[PDB]
């Protein structure tokens, strides 16, 4: 629960990185420091937020797919004229 | 390629070069439009045929149905004979006798070929795995990517079942014209259909209208 | 809190894709899997499915065994999510796909793959053909077609024209796409459930034959 | 290979040419041959068992062999089997040496490996060594009449092209086949005996390859066993 | 396709044909 603020931050960072809008800032800084040790600020918070945002939108393993691919013999004159003349006859 | 027309009495000549690329483009556009048209016509005739097979209930559940097998056998005969007529416009009738068997499980569903044929020493039997083909038709379709009520999805369903019965009919043709030994090797190797059909059918195919591949096929084989 | 609908729909989309019913092929990201798995975590009615996801996260080399009622509840929950039929084989596909996605490290592309790790004895195509012959040819046919049954051509020309115009706007190419993908899916599924080596090479040779002739 | 027969009419140059894969017709020949061989083998077994039934065999062969006391029956059955075999090699011949004797071995001290059935003439007539315990255990051997025993493509072809009461099972069919094969090998040994001497009998027993020398001349002009080929699994490595 | 199509008409004109045009640095753009 203590990290739920930055959890909301990260869940918003999905898709687009959205954006980052005082006591809660101290709370989240202490929470991250406990997750670390070293001193921090909102700058590394946002760098880590970016790491997570990009990681989310990073591609993952996929499966295959039947890819479509949109693609000499010439009819001679005698058959063409047969089929033209028959429909000429059928005309009224 | 270039053509010249000039005044016979005068040295004046007005030469116009004609570009084969534009003509090739126009032929290609006309051919693709005609192919689209004729395939749509064959499909429309096929849907009309299955309509004249007298089933109000639609195809997907015309397969989902378990008890209903008389209509299953009738429609399967209709599709295979329609394909026979397509490759044989003269033919409008098939063998006097036919039998159908309704497989309904994995141990009876041979992968890749749910539909197949083998004799009972008197007549050929249409083995059919209703579960496999039903799940085949039950898959949602990308009918979006790039006054009888019909839908684009139902058009995909018709194209699906037609291609399935068409491949089954190619195997059946191998059977009839070359014995069960050729039947089984063609099943084991469909490259043999090239050799068998260049002899007969090339002398065409709806599927030949397109070339299909599998993404990353090279590395999937690896 | 979080938006129920977005995670729910992401989970539906992912389960459709790995179940392969959604022949519509769409890209996926760690964002999509995060959304789906969050949905499963928060979905009490799909908590069983979520615990199956947790199992898939593990070594995933051994399917967990579940009571029959557990299987029925799992099927009902997945049917509620996908909003259907479904069966255990689709669940095995779920399990393998999820596990293999877990085994995919952070990456800038997608590794195209094929169905595997499903169904245990390894079978070959030739003796599988022979065995299916054993099974089929012992079955007496139930269905009789008598006489040289005339093929009932629908000479209802007005009906032909009406159907043609109705399907005319249909983008013919995309129906090819959908159907071809779906046959590919059927082929892989049947080979994987039988555990037979999927000869995608001869499957491609089919299209090679189509092209040449 | 291929045969391209030409159909034409001499009135005009119009000619027609059909290639014919001889492989399909060779396969038909092979299938007819295997069917005929199976039929002949099965009918030989049918005749053998029918004449056994006419031999007033009440209790099936198995407990004929379990029967220590009724050596009359043992002698009768062995004599009938060897008669049937010699008739197979000699359809004209249907009777043997007037006098015949039979001797049974009931222990390892009396029973030899490889050839539980033997012969060693008493210098006036041939005596039929028969190891009852060996055949007792032979038939007692549980049998595998369920697991089928074996080119993949032609196998699939013969499968799909293959368009598949007195109390007897297939187990006794196995039993009678085994008896006929054992008596066949023993009778080949005894053919070597009668045709070349006791020394040659002994050497052929010690070296079954000599049956090739002595019967490629005569028998091949075949065996019931010769229907199939037989070997040992991974014999190559086995040898090393 | 414009070159192909207008070889019939334009040749027998464009003002833009005057100068030679390119986009900068393809050597290390398209790289």
């Amino acid at each position: 629960e203590k990290y739920h603020s930055l959890f909301k931050l990260l869940e918003t960072t999905f898709d687009d990185y959205t954006c980052r809008p005082q006591v809660q800032t101290d709370t989240l800084l202490d929470a991250v420091r406990s997750l670390l040790s070293t001193t921090i600020d909102l700058t590394t918070v946002d760098i880590m937020r970016s790491s997570f945002a990009r990681c989310f939108n990073s591609p993952i393993m996929r499966y295959a797919k039947i890819v479509l691919l949109q693609n000499d013999k010439r009819t001679t004159l005698e058959e063409l004229l047969i089929e033209r003349g028959e429909k000429i006859q059928m005309l009224q | 390629v270039r053509t010249v027309t000039e005044i016979v009495n005068s040295d004046e000549k007005i030469q116009k070069t004609y570009e084969l690329a534009e003509f090739d483009l126009k032929n290609l556009s006309s051919l693709e439009s005609y192919e689209t048209l004729k395939i749509k016509l064959a499909l429309s005739k096929y849907m009309a045929m299955l309509s004249t097979l007298e089933m109000t209930q639609p195809l997907l559940e015309i397969f989902r149905n378990k008890a209903d097998t008389r209509q299953i056998a009738a429609v399967v005969f209709s599709t295979l004979a329609f394909i026979h007529n397509r490759f044989h416009p003269l033919v409008t009738n098939f063998t006097n006798k036919m039998e159908f068997v309704v497989t309904e499980t994995n141990d009876t569903s041979i992968p890749g070929e749910p539909i197949l044929f083998t004799e009972n020493e008197g007549v050929l039997l249409c083995s059919v795995d209703r579960p496999s083909i039903v799940k085949m038709l039950s898959r949602e379709f990308d009918t979006e990517a790039l006054d009888f009520s019909i839908t684009e999805v139902e058009a995909t369903q018709y194209l699906t079942l037609l291609l399935t019965v068409e491949h089954a009919y190619l195997h059946y043709y191998i059977f009839k014209n070359y014995g069960v030994f050729e039947y089984c090797k063609s099943l084991t190797d469909h490259s043999l259909f090239t050799n068998k059909l260049r002899s007969t059918m090339s002398t065409n195919l709806l599927l030949s209208k397109f070339k299909f591949t599998i993404e990353d096929f090279d590395k999937i084989n690896s | 809190l979080i938006n129920m609908r977005r995670y729910r729909n992401a989970a539906r989309k992912l389960i459709h894709h790995y179940s392969l019913n959604s022949t519509s092929s769409t890209e996926y990201k760690i964002s999509d899997v995060v959304m789906t798995m969050i949905f499963l975590l928060r979905s009490e009615k799909y908590h069983s499915l979520f615990k199956l996801l947790e199992t898939t996260f593990d070594d995933y080399t051994c399917r967990p065994q579940m009571t029959q009622v557990q299987t029925d509840t799992l099927l009902d929950a997945v049917r509620s999510l996908l909003e259907m039929t479904i069966d255990l084989t689709t669940v095995d596909i779920m399990r393998s796909s999820f596990a293999r996605c877990f085994n995919s490290p952070i990456m800038r592309y997608a590794k195209i793959v094929l169905l595997q790790n499903v169904a245990d004895k390894r079978t070959t195509l030739e003796e599988l053909l022979i065995e299916r012959g054993e099974k089929i040819q012992m079955l007496q046919p139930q269905q009789y077609i008598n006489s040289g049954t005339e093929i009932p051509f629908c000479d209802d020309a007005e009906f032909l024209n009406r159907l043609l115009k109705h399907i005319d706007p249909y983008p013919l190419s995309r129906m090819y796409y959908n159907a071809a993908n779906t046959m590919f899916y059927t082929t892989m599924e049947n080979y994987a459930v039988s555990n037979c080596k999927f000869n995608i090479e001869d499957y491609n040779n089919i299209f090679k034959v189509m092209e040449n002739i």
